[PDB]
């Protein structure tokens, strides 16, 4: 089904996604609550390694 | 299994990287007249 | 204690480079770095004044090494032959313990 | 000739105690082949002390024990792994010389 | 360039893919030059190669490192001090020069000194350290033959024991 | 140009015993399951 | 380079300072002249590794100080050469753990 | 150890790749 | 030469930053006139001496009398 | 050559001396298998002490577009067609002196849903 339903409505008429590019700004080593609590406990404070990884 | 760190691990080269070439040794620069006219990524953990 | 010797000789330079820094770029600036290197220049003397001229290490050391292989290998056979007795002891004594527990429960 | 043999062996070992290097290989799946192991069990004669005497970074024989237990293998492909054992290779390296060196220095300077 | 982090596993491995008898032995003591590295880490050579080569000796043979070190450390607060005097009169000087390279002939000099140094400490430690493990031995063989006397000194007071209880 | 400290015991543990007894265990005890005792200790724990 | 801030400067002494710390100070050896093995030729002499192991030998077992307190090598020495309240500690030369 | 390692430094404990690239399994095998 | 160390004195010189330009070239007067000016300008001096264009002159810088005298005519109004 | 999303380049001996014009260096090299050797890129190393070489004449040049002192140093790549007229071509970022081409939004989507699928 997600595997459907996501694929519908990407092909749906959508802005083009290969024009878009992502680049990080900052990384810092400080401890992250909010990053860690969004990405529900797993990959929390952004370090380097994270970047190449994902 | 291990300390505060991205919990995730994937396949093998997310990207597969590369390198230079030996920097030891390498040419010069030969040059001519004009003729006659802020943080740290080390390993060791932050406090 | 050589690497604190290592690490003074290279300060001793460190209050010598940065007075002269200092005076190119007041007066209680030179006197607490006159009073840095004379401190550090006396500390230097007396930890030198510690390691020896020596002597040995060889004529001496080779005959001291030897006489402790020999001595190593006495003292083993001193503390094993105590040893193999130690052990006996806790050997059939836990098994006079078992004779009494065995005529304990036999009753 | 025996001598290449010799050299690539030693760089191939000293190479070895680097985890980012034993990372690459398990992610690479050059472990899983039944050849490493045997290629492993036949580095071993780097532990006679004729041949250990030629290892500048003697950090790698310990390591290599570990490879034959056939449990490390299977594991190390994480990341996270790699991460942890440099993690306490540099800890254990710096901490115990700097921390010899400040304990002396500071009860020295706390008893007078 | 087109390099990667290196090639990966190959030649030896291969050879090494066989059964029961069918891969090379070892390789021998090579006791000459070698590739470690980048550094070529020859075999057969010294621990603290002596400072002629490379630089020039300002200190005899009798060499009495502890006489010689104070010496030095003298040289270098009087070079200084002429230093300052050469700053005095001119500090465009030919000699502003030499004096800079004098003090630093100096400071390598007392390194020199502390690399002999720390032989006469490794001498020194293969001496001792045997000295304290010879006394931790007969310290833990009198504690055993103490015990043992405290174990048959239990033994006797099993004797008494009997007529204890008698 | 400073020279640095020896080895000296972690040489001697490199030259004579090849178990390096530096850096951490908890390597091993992390990574590496423990190898059961056999029946020689098996009953011998039993009977003690 | 600039630095020479006063603050700047400040750091400096206390850091340099650290590092490096009625005399309180090592009795002075007397050279000698013949060492143990090329000096006198003595070669060993039962005596002088009987003397090693137990007896007080200036340089070769420790180091003598003033006010008679001996510091065997293992030891660290604290010592006041300056007349001042800050006083060097002398860590162990063999630091055995 | 150095007596300046830090947290930043470079030199490591293992072989270090950039050693192993300029080394002779990395290259002779190319 | 038992002792060693002992390296050269440097010996004295002349050229010091002591000697101010002011005595080192004997333009000790130069200087007073100077204080004196300053204590007491050349456009002062030229809408002195005349009535009272200098980036053209300084461009500059950088950089048949009958028929003249007759064609006169057609100005002066 | 085979995927340019899918290669790394590095130099340890140039990661000590890195921070923000160095960047602009070390990505202006040669070897780096992002940079052209054609182009306009090119004539920038051979040119001294350019201070707008992108604006009055054009082509494919590479400037850095976000600057974090340690490690991070974020390369666009940009094709002028004429002075104050930019085209952005691709994003090429440099984490802890390792340089990645930064992944498509819907690129990056479906080749990953493909391995899960």
């Amino acid at each position: 089904q997600l595997n459907t339903l996501n694929k519908v409505l990407k092909h749906e008429k959508t802005p083009l996604f290969r024009n878009q590019v992502i680049i990080p700004l900052v990384l810092s080593p400080d401890r992250d609550e909010d990053l860690m609590r969004q990405t529900e406990g797993r990959v929390p404070v952004f370090s380097h390694e994270v970047v190449p990884d994902h | 299994y291990s300390p505060t760190s991205p919990s995730y691990s994937p396949t093998s080269p997310s990207y597969s990287p590369t390198s230079p070439s030996y920097s030891p040794t390498s040419p010069s620069y030969s040059p001519t007249s004009p003729s006659y006219s802020s943080y740290s990524p080390t390993s060791p953990s932050y406090s | 204690r050589l690497t604190q010797l290592q690490d003074a000789v290279n300060s001793l330079a460190d209050q010598f480079c940065n007075a002269i820094g200092v005076l190119q770029q007041t007066e209680e600036y030179a006197q607490l770095f006159a009073a840095l290197i004379a401190r550090t220049a006396k500390d230097i003397d007396v930890l030198i004044d510690s390691l020896p001229s020596e002597e040995s290490t060889a004529a001496l050391q080779a005959a001291s090494l030897y006489k402790l292989e020999e001595e190593n290998h006495e003292a083993a056979t001193c503390l094993e032959d105590v040893v193999y007795r130690g052990d006996m002891l806790l050997e059939k004594i836990q098994s006079a313990l078992a004779d009494i527990a065995q005529s304990q429960l036999k009753t | 000739g025996n001598r290449l043999r010799f050299q690539l062996e030693l760089e191939f070992v000293q190479c070895l105690a680097n985890p980012n290097y034993l990372n690459f290989l398990a992610q690479r799946g050059y472990f899983k082949d039944k050849a490493f192991v045997n290629y492993l069990k036949y580095l071993l004669y780097w532990k006679d002390p004729e041949y250990a005497k030629y290892l500048k970074y003697p950090q790698c024989l310990h390591m290599l024990e570990l490879l034959q237990y056939e449990h490390f293998r299977k594991e190390l492909v994480n990341a996270q792994c790699a991460k942890f054992i440099d993690e306490q290779q540099i800890l254990h390296w710096q901490h115990y010389s700097r921390k010899r060196m400040r304990l002396q220095q500071a009860l020295a300077e706390q008893q007078q | 360039a087109l390099p990667p982090p290196m090639q990966y596993i190959k030649e030896y491995t291969d050879e090494n893919i066989q059964e029961g008898l069918a891969p090379k032995p070892p390789p021998p003591i090579k006791d000459s030059y070698m590739m470690f590295g980048n550094q070529f880490q020859c075999d057969d050579l010294i621990i603290r190669p002596l400072e002629s080569q490379g630089i020039e000796r300002l200190h005899p043979m009798q060499f009495d490192h502890k006489k010689e070190l104070r010496k030095l450390n003298m040289s270098i607060l009087i070079n200084f001090l002429d230093l300052l005097d050469i700053l005095i009169r001119s500090p465009g000087s030919i000699k502003r020069e030499e004096k800079l390279e004098d003090l630093k002939l100096l400071f390598v000099h007392v390194h020199h000194l502390i690399n002999e140094y720390r032989p006469h400490q490794a001498r020194e430690t293969l001496r001792v350290m045997m000295e304290v493990q010879k006394r931790q031995r007969l310290e833990t063989a009198e504690r055993f033959q103490k015990h043992l006397e405290r174990v048959i000194e239990m033994i006797q007071n099993c004797l008494a024991s009997l007529p204890d209880d008698l | 140009a400073r020279l640095p400290s020896f080895a000296i015991p972690y040489a001697i543990d490199v030259l004579t015993t090849g178990s390096y007894p530096r850096l951490p265990t908890c390597i091993r005890d992390k990574i590496i399951p423990p190898d059961p005792i056999t029946k020689i200790e098996k009953q011998a724990t039993l009977h003690q | 380079l600039s630095r020479n801030e006063i603050i700047q400067s400040y750091l400096s002494r206390q850091s340099s300072l650290l590092s490096s710390s009625a005399r309180q100070l090592h009795v002075l050896v007397p050279q000698s002249p013949p060492t143990d093995l090329p000096g006198l030729t003595r070669e060993v002499t039962q005596d002088d590794l009987d003397r090693i192991q137990a007896s007080q030998w200036p340089g070769v077992n420790g180091c003598q100080d003033t006010q008679g307190n001996w510091y065997d090598w293992t030891q660290c020495i604290s010592l006041d050469p300056h007349g001042d309240d800050g006083r060097l500690n002398i860590l162990p030369y063999v630091c055995l753990d | 150890a150095p007596l300046t390692w830090v947290p930043g430094d470079p030199r490591r404990p293992y072989p270090t790749d950039l050693e192993m690239r300029s080394g002779l399994l990395g290259q002779m095998n190319n | 030469g038992p002792f060693y160390l002992m390296r050269e004195l440097p010996g004295s010189t002349e050229l010091t930053g002591s000697t101010n330009l002011i005595t080192h070239y004997n333009l000790e007067q130069a200087y007073n006139k100077f204080c004196g000016k300053k204590v007491k300008d050349l456009p002062g001096m030229i809408d002195l001496p005349g009535s009272h264009l200098r980036s053209l002159i300084e461009k500059p810088p950088i950089l048949g009398t009958m028929l003249a005298g007759f064609r006169l005519h057609t100005g002066p109004l | 050559r085979d995927n340019l999303l899918g290669i790394s380049w590095v130099d340890s001996s140039w990661i000590p001396i890195l921070n923000s014009g160095s960047v602009l260096d070390y990505f202006s090299e040669r070897s780096n298998p992002f940079y052209d050797r054609t182009c306009n890129n090119e004539v920038v190393k051979m040119q001294r002490l350019t201070l707008e070489h992108l604006n009055q004449m054009v082509g494919i040049e590479y400037i850095l577009l976000h600057a974090q002192e340690p490690i991070l140093f974020i390369i666009r790549k940009q094709q002028r067609q004429s002075p104050a007229q930019v085209i952005p071509l691709a994003d090429y970022y440099i984490i802890a002196g390792v340089i990645y081409q930064a992944p498509d939004l819907g690129s990056v989507i479906n080749s990953r849903v493909l391995t899960a699928v």
